[PDB]
RNA sequence: AGAACCUUACCUGGUCUUGACAUCCACGGAAGUUUUCAGAGAUGAGAAUGUGCCUUCGGGAACCGUGAGACAGGUGCUGCAUGGCUGUCGUCAGCUCGUGUUGUGAAAUGUUGGGUUAAGUCCCGCAACGAGCGCAACCCUUAUCCUUUGUUGCCAGCGGUCCGGCCGGGAACUCAAAGGAGACUGCCAGUGAUAAACUGGAGGAAGGUGGGGAUGACGUCAAGUCAUCAUGGCCCUUACGACCAGGGCUACACACGUGCUACAAUGGCGCAUACAAAGAGAAGCGACCUCGCGAGAGCAAGCGGACCUCAUAAAGUGCGUCGUAGUCCGGAUUGGAGUCUGCAACUCGACUCCAUGAAGUCGGAAUCGCUAGUAAUCGUGGAUCAGAAUGCCACGGUGAAUACGU
């Protein structure tokens, strides 16, 4: 019913942010899908190194988009007032479909 | 030049980020342009501070801006008067309310990069390179360092064809990703031309 | 301007005080002059020290207030801010305190409603607080029972409820008590709230009988209280027990639960088997039902129980090591505590054995407080104590407390100490008995 | 990591001089919107309306316009003045220091010697004793299992089937991503200085740095970059600075480098049909339906995306034909008709259709890559990108030969 999409660059970052909004949903209402683990957009970049030559070396970066998912399936409108409380860090996205 | 960056390669070990926020492919771009255009008016506004670090955050439409110093009296200023006005200029260049938190940085030379930038002054206030890299050496070693390796490249005391010289003490394991290395540059920019530092510290195993 | 000669006065013009003067040599925080004159600076001539609490009641018409920090305070009960006053942009008082309530009407009226009547966080002696509070705490443990947070209807209703009773009057904490005053004197009851806190959820048919609050144990009766507020220390039902009447206290028939909580159990008792037992009894709520359907509490012990039942439907044998306890939610657990006569905490934990482990010392001192008689002797070398107790039982109140005394050797005589289970009574009594007889043995 | 203009630094021509881009001062108007004439282009001229802020009644903020001087500007020279970054020997296994000893000394010893290893890797000996930069490991991915959870991902056991995981459902499984376990010569036998270690075996998904990657020491080449940037010195400052239009970077008696496509029957053509992984998408991906032979066009869902879209994988298999004919091989070149992007497709795009069918029949001296999921071959996606790849980067399918040996 109520979807929580969550976003992050870290894994080690996105495990405590998705900990607070399923443990803080769970406590005042309970019921609460499982934090779904989501396939991650892996952005592999290829950058030239050299300012003027040498193509055969370069670099190898990459963006790892840790996704993850947060489901609610049942009406608990006690927990969404103190849910926007939460305020959770800068490196996690959140996104909400109902 | 082979070397890769140690900083660069220990991002995901034990460097943590210098700057964490999400952004999609829209906000991406303008979000690393404004990271830039708050981050050369810090160096040179707080160059006297001593600034040694400088982390952003973004957490949903704000930025939290973490300034590391070895001087947090100058930045804050007397009875707790610049931070204010360092407060609105942030927010002019990012367009968004902002909060600036100042990191202290207690035992100061152990920082690379207050080193390098330390290092940097002596040079262009025209002393020899030798006892400057003397000093910035044992220092780390008398107060607990566990490996220093600095460098200087370039023109050095008025020769008219580079040379490159390098002292190191102790530990310096760089092939090492799960050891803690401590590395940044500055450079120098006296009558003759540019003089590089590049300085990599050690101090933990993992 | 602090530590600095020159002196900012009215807007941004900027002067000083004349050379010529007598206090040129010693500028006052706060001065005054007559005459201002434009020269190669700006001066001024005759110039005298005030204090900067005079100028702002003579400049009714002339001061710029400002509110900032606007903050509400129970000290009060009504909305704090710090305020700041300006002629032509002077700060006469950079910053004071004040009632933000007081000033304004308007918004603080909702304000104070919902705080200190929604909430109900005040201190006063008025008696529609004092019931109301207790009703939305008759709800509350109605949810901590039912463990769903639909039954109880929202604040705003709660809300609506005083403000649409209340006049217009009260628009602080101050407005309220002589609004109570008139007001009470028709209708006490208006403002008490009525019953109308549960509306059609079909989770308000909470049985008292699958929510007990008492549990039964032998000749004993242990206090059941209740919380829902999952990974918490203390959650769960939560059994409150006398010290006295902890030696009559046994651990057996004590995880059954209350009725409410028997079907997820034994749910998660499924779910700690292993997937390829786990997979035998598919699915593990319908299994549950089965095996509800059929058992009673305490004629088995809860891990025999769900042994024997299971293979009774299946066929297949379970191990006592295939169930696992600490994949149960700890809600589920019975939290354990000890009471006094006034309810006060000493230890408390999620087994018997997390009681008992600890409480040997103090339940030893709770039964000598009792044992006001010299049964409890030192020194002694020949059998003179009669007829000696095979337990010491004592009362305290509605309940009983039971004790076992036994001998106890020093290495120079023969003692007698209370014990609390009868083992160790027989073993103090063994080494007592021993070397009783062979100091009265020649 | 992508030249029609733009990019663009080149050329011709038309233009500007505190300037196309900054800061300071002084003055005027808020800004801005719309219209017409001339010019290839930057000017000149109107009409509408500006005018929100800040009460200390004033001014200030944003912006535009004009003038002056301090000043800007340069893809101008010097990579033999430099920083930063890069290639290289070379992932080669080597390179040094403190103290001590020897030698007047430059220097040596450590680092050599016996084995051993991919390795100054390790054991023993040893006037060396230790240490540091390197090796390896710690990092990422892949090869197996277990714990958690289960959407949009899966369908084993159930039921209804609209025969479609479609639905109710089930969490088993695949998988997804977090946590762990595992591979360490760990065990056994032989050899070996009672050592390091080597050889074979058990077990195991994997056995001897398991496979791949990232990681590159002291330094060499006064190596490459002043044109990414920064930068010392010199040079122009009414021009080596600046704006615009058009052309040029795409020319062509030639030669070289690297690729793509073929010379064919293990093949070509047509029909029918099966099996992937990985990635991208909002000034975007763009379903379905309709129109056209087709490039595409109209219409217009869903999709910030395990859902929707790009997006039918192809070599493969089964049929029919071709039959060694410069051929039903090969597609160059050329003419006509079109589609899309974009102000604009002449120079100077890409694609479609029709017409054409050059050379080429396996290539001289010589020369290159590859030690296994490799070579070879068949396709797919992505960065740049309005439009543009046979190049680059990445992903899968089929899938070898050979290593006697120095």
């Amino acid at each position: 019913r109520i979807r929580i999409r969550l976003k992050a660059f870290d894994h080690r970052l996105i495990d405590q942010a998705t900990a607070e909004i399923v443990e803080t949903a769970k406590r005042t209402g309970a019921q609460v899908r499982g934090p779904i683990p989501l396939p991650t957009r892996k952005e592999r970049f290829t950058v030239l190194i050299s300012p003027h030559v040498n193509k055969d070396a370069r670099d190898q970066y990459e963006i790892r988009t840790h996704l993850r998912l947060v489901d609610i399936v049942e009406p608990t409108e006690k927990t969404v007032d103190a849910l926007m409380r939460l305020d959770l860090a800068a490196g996690v996205d959140v996104q909400i479909s109902l | 030049g082979q070397k890769v960056h140690p900083n660069g390669i220990r991002l995901g070990i034990v460097k943590p980020w210098n700057s964490t926020w999400f952004a999609n492919t829209k906000e991406f771009a303008d979000n690393l342009d404004s990271d830039f255009k708050v981050r050369q008016y810090l160096t040179k506004e707080l160059a006297k501070a001593s600034v040694s670090r400088i982390v952003i955050e973004r957490p949903a439409k704000s930025i939290r801006v973490t300034i590391h110093t070895a001087r947090p009296g100058i930045v804050i200023g007397k009875k707790g008067e610049d931070v204010e006005k360092l407060r609105k200029v942030v927010a002019d260049i990012a367009g968004v309310p902002a909060q600036i938190n100042i990191a202290e940085v207690r035992k100061p030379e152990l920082d690379a990069k207050l080193v390098a930038d330390s290092i940097t002054s002596q040079l262009e206030r025209r002393v020899m390179f030798r006892r400057a890299m003397k000093r910035a050496v044992q220092n780390a070693m008398r107060l607990g360092a566990k490996g220093i390796k600095v460098e200087v490249s370039g023109r050095l005391g008025g020769a008219e064809i580079a040379r490159t010289e390098w002292y190191r003490e102790g530990r310096v394991p760089l092939h090492t990703l799960r050891a803690d290395i401590d590395y940044n540059t500055s450079e120098a920019h006296t009558t003759y031309g540019v003089i590089g530092v590049k300085v990599w510290i050690f101090k933990g195993e993992i | 301007d602090a530590d600095k000669q020159e002196y900012t006065g009215a807007r941004n013009a900027r002067f000083s005080i004349f050379p010529g003067s007598g206090l040129f040599k010693k500028p006052p925080k706060w001065v005054m002059v007559a005459e201002l004159v434009e020269t190669s600076r700006l001066w001024g001539r005759i110039a005298a020290r005030i204090d900067p609490e005079w100028v702002e009641p003579v400049a009714q018409h002339l001061i710029k207030r400002t509110y900032s920090e606007p903050h509400w305070e129970r000290a009060q009960g009504a909305v704090m801010a710090t305020e700041k006053v300006t002629v032509y942009g002077l700060p006469i008082v950079a910053a004071r305190k004040v009632n933000y309530s007081q000033i304004d009407p308007a918004l603080c009226r909702e304000l104070f409603i919902r705080h200190a009547l929604v909430e109900g966080d005040w201190q006063t002696r008025h008696a529609f607080f004092r019931e109301n509070l207790k009703l939305r705490a008759e709800v509350e443990e109605l949810e901590h029972k039912s463990r769903r947070r639909d039954i109880l209807v929202d604040d705003e209703t709660l809300f609506e409820f005083y403000d649409q009773r209340i006049s217009h009057d009260v628009i602080s904490a101050r407005h309220f008590d002589s609004w109570w005053k008139k007001v009470s004197r028709e209708t006490p009851d208006l403002l008490n709230f009525e019953k109308s806190m549960l509306i059609k959820e079909g989770a308000e048919k909470i049985s008292k009988l699958d929510y007990p609050n008492f549990w039964h144990q032998g000749n004993l009766k242990l206090r059941l209280s209740y919380q829902f507020e999952p990974g918490a220390d203390a959650d769960g039902v939560t059994v409150h027990i006398p010290l006295p009447l902890l030696n009559q206290v046994e651990e057996s028939g004590f995880e059954w639960q209350i009725p409410g909580l028997r079907r997820e159990l034994v749910i998660a008792l499924i779910k700690s088997l292993p997937k390829p037992v786990r997979r035998n009894f598919v699915p593990a709520p319908n299994y549950a039902e089965a095996f509800l359907g059929r058992v009673k509490p305490l004629e088995l012990p809860l891990l025999d129980s769900l042994e024997r039942e299971l293979r009774r439907m299946t066929g297949v044998t379970v191990d006592r090591e295939d169930w696992h306890w600490d994949q149960v939610p700890d809600h589920l657990k019975i939290t354990f505590r000890v009471v006094d006569d006034k309810n006060k905490k000493l230890k408390e934990g999620r087994s018997l054995q997390d009681l008992k482990d600890a409480l040997k010392g103090k339940v030893q001192e709770t039964l000598s407080a009792v044992a006001d008689d010299g049964i409890e002797q030192s020194g002694l070398h020949i059998w003179s104590f009669g007829q000696l107790p095979e337990s010491y039982e004592q009362k305290r109140g509605n309940y009983k407390v039971k004790a076992w005394p036994a001998l106890v050797d020093e290495r120079d005589s023969v003692a007698i100490k209370l014990f609390d289970n009868p083992l160790e009574q027989k073993q103090a009594m063994w080494n007592g008995l021993r070397r009783l007889l062979l100091l009265n043995i020649p």
